[PDB]
């Protein structure tokens, strides 16, 4: 087929700047270019339609770009409403269209807290504890579960969201599952988080019953 | 006066099996517009499905669904019927129908531009309550967590819509038994704990289920 | 882009259609023609150089390219049924079309003009020099 590089898959850039996205088609595509900002989750809207002609009902500080096979979409004062997963797209003909890839631009130590499983959920035979952490930036961290001074291994997850639409930051959910003789056998429960915006690796405790 | 697009049908299939979408469209006509189907699989760019061309009844499908996809269309009352046999879970997705105009014609530039709102065991959810020693006049965190529902994803709200400041949602991770579990958080001035109650209401769409479930702090 | 660069893709695009093996044959050389079909169609023939854009010959030069867009639209459709007859069957018109749009003489009778003014002009030069040399 014709492939369509795009590029970057993500970028990360300020307020109100200057910001440019590149996409190379594989071969020979006329004037066939459509570009797409795709918001989290809702209706996709188009931007550019020919390429470089702006869509009726579009601000005009974006603009289009072609140039042989180079097809560039230009964003000159990228506003705090217009983060998105943008998309250069061929068509050429109605069973040969193909996508973008996606350009994904978003627009302090992280508030830690502990969450402990209620009595409906130990009447079912499980124990989910959770720590959160809201509000940092990068993504690297070290997030570890001490039950009785002792570290695990294996059990547990942890999830990771995009960033954010005001401010481009994180928030984690480090989820620790057990059964209820686990639960029961030991008393203490801390999380601790060891971050580079923080100072200190925070250990956050609570005690059973 | 505008063009709109309706995108209906979602549910489960039986493993194996087959089911038929539907795509109505109010305001305009069908048969000097082709229509064409898209899908997003999730965390992930774009993939088109297939399409149908209602001018002549002529449908192309992709590699992936050639030999398993079949589309019709009423030109009466405006509808699109996608015919899905033997699926998959990377079908699993949000599905689009879309518009696209005749060549010639500045209506030919004109791609696709009218995107609806696309479609996509029983879960359980637990309350996740606030500590007793949170600061005076500070900064609290309260939510719900969701797990053990078959298929992937549920959906998350708060209070019916009414709260959209602070809230944080998050991609399920896949646990040991094939199972999907999340957690959704809202942070909140801890000085109107006392006053206004928090419910969160999940849905699960091929599990029919609704479920509210409200959160207080413990004593 | 050019006009005739893109009939430099187009000839010998247009000649492998014909008698071909396979449906994706005539699939990836039928993505050439339409392809560079369109970026033809925004260009300008240069015997036509100095006039508007909504000059009568100038929207038929344009529509006049939606015929062939709209000829290629034949087989396109016929392409993806793996029918290796009727795709190449109902393509026999391209040469029909290329005919049509083929806008010569009065440029051609300077070029035949300029290369005897530069053949007579050695033969009137070295000719009187072909006579009165030996006697001076």
């Amino acid at each position: 087929d014709i492939q369509m590089t795009q590029s970057p898959s993500s970028l990360s850039a300020s307020v109100g700047d200057r910001v440019t996205i590149t996409c190379r088609a594989s071969q020979s595509v006329s004037s066939a270019v459509a570009w797409y900002q795709q918001k989290p989750g809702k209706a996709p809207k188009l931007l550019i339609y020919s390429a470089s002609s702006l869509y009726s009902g579009v601000p005009s500080r974006f603009s289009g770009s072609r140039s042989g096979t180079d097809f560039t979409l230009t964003i000159s004062s990228l506003q705090p409403e217009d983060f998105a997963t943008y998309y250069c797209q061929q068509y050429l003909y109605y069973s040969l269209v193909t996508f973008g890839q996606g350009t994904k631009v978003e627009i302090a130590a992280p508030s830690v807290f502990i969450f402990p499983p209620s009595d409906s959920q130990l009447k079912s035979g499980t124990a989910s504890v959770v720590c959160l952490l809201n509000n940092f930036y990068p993504r690297e961290a070290k997030v570890q579960w001490k039950v009785d001074n002792a570290l695990q291994s294996g059990n547990s997850q942890e999830s990771v969201t995009e960033q954010d639409s005001k401010d481009s930051t994180y928030s984690l959910s480090s989820t620790l599952t057990l059964s209820k003789a686990d639960y029961e056998k030991h008393k203490v429960y801390a999380c601790e988080v060891t971050h580079q915006g923080l100072s200190s690796p925070v250990t956050k405790s609570f005690n059973r019953g | 006066s505008e063009v709109q697009l309706v995108e209906s049908g979602g549910g489960l299939v039986q493993p194996g099996g087959s089911l038929r979408l539907s795509c109505a469209a109010s305001g305009f006509n069908v048969r000097s517009f082709s229509i064409h189907w898209v899908r997003q699989a999730p965390g992930k760019g774009l993939e088109w499905v297939a399409y149908i061309s209602s001018s002549s009844g002529s449908t192309s499908y992709a590699d992936s669904v050639k030999g398993r996809f079949t589309i019709s269309a009423d030109t009466s009352k405006n509808t699109a019927y996608l015919q899905m046999n033997s699926l998959r879970a990377e079908d699993t997705a949000v599905y689009y129908c879309a518009r696209w105009g005749y060549w010639p014609g500045e209506p030919w530039w004109k791609a696709f531009d009218y995107w609806g709102q696309g479609t996509l065991k029983g879960p359980s959810v637990f309350p996740l309550a606030p500590s007793s020693k949170s600061t005076s006049g500070g900064t609290a965190a309260l939510g719900c967590l969701v797990k053990d529902y078959f298929p992937e994803p549920v959906t998350v709200s708060w209070n019916s819509g009414a709260l959209t400041s602070g809230v944080h949602t998050f991609p399920a991770v896949l646990q040991s038994s094939g199972l999907y579990s999340l957690s959704s958080v809202v942070t909140v001035p801890s000085s109107s704990l006392g006053t206004q109650t928090y419910i969160c209401n999940v849905n699960h769409k091929p599990s029919n289920t609704k479920v509210d479930k409200k959160v207080e702090p413990k004593s | 882009a050019d006009l005739e660069d893109n009939w430099e893709t187009l000839n010998d695009n247009l000649k492998v259609i014909e008698k071909a093996d396979n449906a994706a044959q005539v699939k990836d050389a039928l993505t050439k023609m339409r392809a560079a079909a369109l970026d033809a169609q925004k260009a300008t023939p240069p015997k036509l150089e100095d006039k508007s854009p909504d000059s009568p010959e100038m929207k038929d030069f344009r529509h006049g390219f939606d015929i062939l867009v709209g000829q290629i639209d034949d087989a396109l459709k016929l392409a993806n049924e793996g029918k290796v007859k009727e795709a190449q069957a109902a393509a026999e018109q391209l040469k029909t079309t290329r005919n049509a749009y083929i806008q010569d003489w009065k440029y051609v009778a300077m070029v035949i003009d300029r290369i005897f003014l530069w053949m007579f002009i050695i033969v009137c030069l070295l000719g009187t020099v072909g006579l009165f040399l030996p006697p001076w």
